[PDB]
């Protein structure tokens, strides 16, 4: 009782922890009350308690600063003891830690400690260590004297003193600038997967020493450079306390025969001596390249030594080996055999939300102006990875630094804290840096949750419900794991796949004709397996194969070369589908405009068992389509959307969109010409109607209706 | 009310920080369930049914 | 006060310094006036100020010859002061530097120094190094003795001597024929990008140590052979003064 398991914080503030309200009710303490936390080695800390909707009933959420003061780690247990007797302090003496005050001078109180404590009413205990961010530096301080003891609340009338040399850090204390879980932005799911596999044997080694069954021996992290492969490996070691050994291909390969293999096996011996430990091998493709690609003895023997060292892990208890590569198929396949590195995680590329989180992490120490909009930056930085967003923040800082330092002209060994305190980075400095930055991951496919929702699709009310039932039924109550859409082009086939992914918050993987053709043309259809493996790693996701017949058409379609309806890629797709279970949380959607010439195997039981026809929108749907397309623009009251829909009897949704964009373009041109009108008027739609035409003929509709009746 | 400084003076049992099989299995089960919940493909209606339980 | 950042000049002339007009009016330093520039090691240079529409208010634009004489480099800050009481000289003794006069002979004054000082009204100081071009050679000259001190204006009616052994170069000064930024023609935009990335980490190393930002670690220059990839690398190292190692 009165004890909770230590978990991660949501509020990064160093003076507060969050409990689930039922435990605050049992302890009869209110939001804002001051409590003591009892940790290991007879240590304690004082903090304020709040509550939220996410903390588990049996856990306490506290950040790294609080855990370090208690000398506890995630997964430990502490006691909560309210201390309402705490009073306000009269004088507190705070001095910085030497490890963070180097190259910087000036009045640290005025820049850091004063605004940090001013009207904050933070609890303080003698010996506490805390971090104050600012001036592009992270400076932490320790409390060395308190007039009240052993703790108090700082007040606006409390004297804050700071005179003396910086304090040297203790050997049992870690720097707050060391990478931890709070430094990782996107790829939260991948981090959780590592936690499940790694933290248990490191925090509770007794569970695995008592039994003959070993935990996973190696984890292969793959994805583009700069996505956090090494950051995760280090953060996990730093949070659990396991010794981290850094290895990389070039460091071993640069050595001569004998020295190379010796250094590799020596590191493994050190890990056992320092167990629990994690061995991280970067550039696995460099240390263990495929043997058929080299004739050197050094490269082959190093692979042999690594293979035996991985096998020896059954004796080196509590040592886990992790490795990083660009692709799981770029390394010697022997490492991926049962055991060794038979577990892998796809890190991928952060989406717009993850990129914003990464920027917010990098700017923690940066003073930003009110005009800076990091969300807008994250939306524009498509194809960037955390390594590029770090460069972006650095370049934006450097541009701001140059602008002021040219006028400050302070030439000395250290920089004044005051001049850094007044230095702010504006939107013009990020805009400049964006123009100079170039994404390192622009060639790889970016997979994220789409922004298309059901309100963006006109008509097809029954298809919307069908897709919602197909995904909801296996969750609320063999269910099908895929659907084929057929019908005229420009009716929303792709939008339907995106909208269901949107509402489910699922990743949308878009495969288009050119990609299916690229695999066929280059005889690289084996890449389909990687696409399906990505779908599993991206789960929950929707795996959308558009233009299924793009290859059959490229080979002739109505005429034909050496092939027919089946090809290299569709046969690989059929093969991979047979290996995917309904429990993989992947929904496969296909689309074609010519269902009569697609390999019918795709509709056979166990594959795309659902089959939905998408007709042209009817009158009420066409109005809904026009309203959806115009939902983002001012439209005059004289625009009669029902009149337009009545005329556009044979038009597809894509054709109605062209009409909307035509009227939009005309409204913009008129406004520009008048300045050198503020809303789209009927005259702009009536002009668009003179050029817009239906793209789907009546004969094409009969083709689809006959197919639908043939299959029922 | 007047707080009493004596309310803050308490010493924990030596076995306090030694977690049991139920406490360790519960945490590892929640770790596996948390990864599974992130993997689940579900509609907004199922998501709200769970979230709404705390209101 | 009166302390401005040293920048590059468009006018290659050795007797010309360009300042932005708002500072010329504030300091009463007007077009045609003679001004002194204060550099390192209690050294100074004398030149004529002109206005332009490209200099920033906080910068002074000068060429390599002036920066070498002041022992300053681009990006530093120097002091500026007018000296309207400068008078014309009477006798000027100039000698060539032996490092630049080799394999050639004849009357160096008539070819080089005479047209250099022919009705030019150039401001000189004792110890100044200046470059005179002609005959497909670039010959450096030093002012070694003058009647007025420490500086004067060289009028067309003065007597200029060019007799005696060539003067030796000192170890504290660099050759004016060494590769610099004025040797790079096209791709000026690329040079500007590199300068921003490289000059500050090297010119003010304490700034990157003092501020928590990571400097660039390496720049890859790519393009066809003969475009100036190796020319930029040398020009940057020579202008910043960093130790250069060639691989
Ligand atoms: N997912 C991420 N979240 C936060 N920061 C990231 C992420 N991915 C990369 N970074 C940042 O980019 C850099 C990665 O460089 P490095 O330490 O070599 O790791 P890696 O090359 O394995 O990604 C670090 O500055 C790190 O903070
Ligand atoms: N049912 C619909 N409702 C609203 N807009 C539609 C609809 N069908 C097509 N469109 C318009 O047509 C465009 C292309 O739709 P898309 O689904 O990409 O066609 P396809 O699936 O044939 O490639 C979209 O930008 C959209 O504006
Ligand atoms: N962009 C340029 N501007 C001026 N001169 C140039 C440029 N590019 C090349 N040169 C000249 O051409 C020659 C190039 O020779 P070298 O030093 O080998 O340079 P590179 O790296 O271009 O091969 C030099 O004489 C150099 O002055």
């Amino acid at each position: 009782p009165n004890r909770l398991i230590v978990d991660e914080a949501i509020n990064e503030d160093n003076s507060v922890v969050s409990l689930s309200q039922p435990k605050m009710d049992e302890l009869q303490l209110f939001r804002g009350d001051t409590v003591l936390l009892k940790g290991k080695k007879r240590r304690e800390a004082v903090c304020i308690v709040l509550s939220d909707d996410t903390c588990s009933d049996e856990k306490i959420r506290m950040n790294r600063v609080v855990r370090n003061n208690l000398r506890v780690r995630l997964g430990d247990v502490i006691s909560i003891q309210p201390c309402p007797d705490v009073k306000y302090g009269k004088r507190i003496h705070v001095l910085p830690i030497d490890d963070t005050v180097e190259g910087i001078t000036g009045n640290l109180f005025e820049v850091y400690l004063k605004p940090y404590f001013l009207e904050a009413y933070r609890p303080i205990r003698k010996g506490d260590i805390f971090l104050v961010r600012g001036g592009m530096r992270a400076v932490e301080f320790k409390v060395v004297e308190t007039d009240p003891s052993p703790y108090c609340i700082v007040a606006p009338d409390t004297v804050i003193h700071c005179e003396g040399e910086p304090i040297k850090r203790e050997d049992e204390e870690e720097s707050l600038n060391e990478v931890g879980y709070d430094d990782i932005g996107g790829c939260r799911k991948q981090l959780a997967q590592i936690k499940e596999m790694v933290e248990l044997p490191l925090r509770h080694p007794a569970l695995f020493k008592a039994i003959g069954v070993k935990p996973p021996r190696g984890i292969l992290l793959y994805g583009p450079p700069g996505t956090g492969k090494t950051l995760i490996a280090r953060a996990v070691a730093n949070e659990t306390g396991a010794f981290f050994f850094l290895i990389n291909g070039p460091e071993i390969m640069s050595k001569l025969a004998g020295e190379s293999e010796s250094n590799l096996r020596k590191a493994f011996e050190e890990a056992e001596k320092n167990a629990p430990a994690i061995i991280f091998i970067d550039e696995l493709d460099a240390i263990a390249p495929k043997r058929e690609k080299t004739h050197g003895e050094v490269e082959r023997r190093i692979v042999s030594q690594l293979l035996t060292l991985m096998d020896g892990l059954k004796q080196r208890a509590h040592v886990i080996v992790m490795a990083a590569t660009n692709r799981p198929n770029s390394i010697d396949p022997a490492l991926r055999r049962f055991g060794r590195f038979d577990r892998e995680v796809d890190i991928g590329i952060p989406d717009a939300t993850g990129r914003l989180e990464i920027l917010q992490i990098h700017t923690k120490n940066m003073k930003l102006a009110d005009d800076v909009d990091l969300e807008q930056v994250a939306n524009e930085t498509h194809g960037h990875v955390g390594a590029d967003l770090a460069a972006l923040c650095s370049e934006a800082a450097l541009q701001a630094i140059r602008k002021k330092m040219d006028l400050i002209d302070l030439e000395d060994e250290t920089i004044d804290a005051e001049v850094m305190n007044s230095l702010a980075v504006t939107m013009d400095d990020f805009r400049w840096a964006l123009s100079q930055s170039n994404p390192s991951a622009l060639r790889e496919t970016v997979v994220e949750v789409p922004q298309v929702t059901w309100e963006d699709i006109g008509g097809l009310e029954d298809v919307k419900r069908e897709l919602q039932e197909l995904v909801q039924y296996p969750v609320e109550h063999t269910p099908s794991k895929g659907v084929l859409f057929y019908g005229p082009p420009g009716c929303g086939k792709t939008l339907l796949a995106k909208a269901i992914a949107n509402e489910c918050q699922a990743n949308f993987i878009s495969i288009k004709g050119p990609e299916l053709l690229t695999m066929w043309f280059g005889e690289s259809e084996a890449n389909v397996r990687e696409i399906f493996d990505k779908a599993r790693q991206a789960a929950p996701c929707v795996l959308f194969f558009d233009e299924l017949d793009s290859i059959a058409k490229a080979r002739g379609g109505n005429i034909g070369d050496g092939g027919g309806a089946a090809d290299r890629v569709i046969n690989q797709i059929l093969t991979e589908m047979d290996g995917m279970s309904t429990k993989k949380n992947v929904f496969i959607i296909g689309a074609t405009n010519r269902p009569d010439i697609i390999d019918p195997a795709i509709l056979r039981p166990g594959r795309l068992d659902q089959l939905i026809y998408i007709p042209l929108p009817d009158e009420k749907s066409r109005v809904a389509i026009l309203k959806a397309n115009l939902r983002k623009s001012p439209v005059a009251k004289d625009v009669d959307l029902e009149f337009l829909a009545k005329m556009t009897n044979g038009f597809s949704g894509a054709d109605l969109t062209e009409i909307c964009q035509r009227a939009c373009k005309l409204a913009i041109r008129e406004s520009i010409e008048s300045e050198i009108v503020p809303e789209i008027r009927r005259d702009h739609f009536e002009e668009a109607m003179r050029f817009a035409r239906r793209s789907v003929s009546d004969n094409d509709i009969r083709k689809y209706e006959m197919f639908a009746q043939t299959l029922q | 009310f007047q707080p009493s400084p004596l309310a803050s003076q308490f010493e924990l049992p030596g076995d306090f920080f030694n977690l049991t099989a139920e406490e360790i299995k519960r945490e590892q089960r929640l770790r596996s369930e948390a990864v599974e919940r992130l993997s689940v493909l579900r509609t907004k209606a199922m998501r709200e049914k769970e979230e709404q339980r705390g209101l």
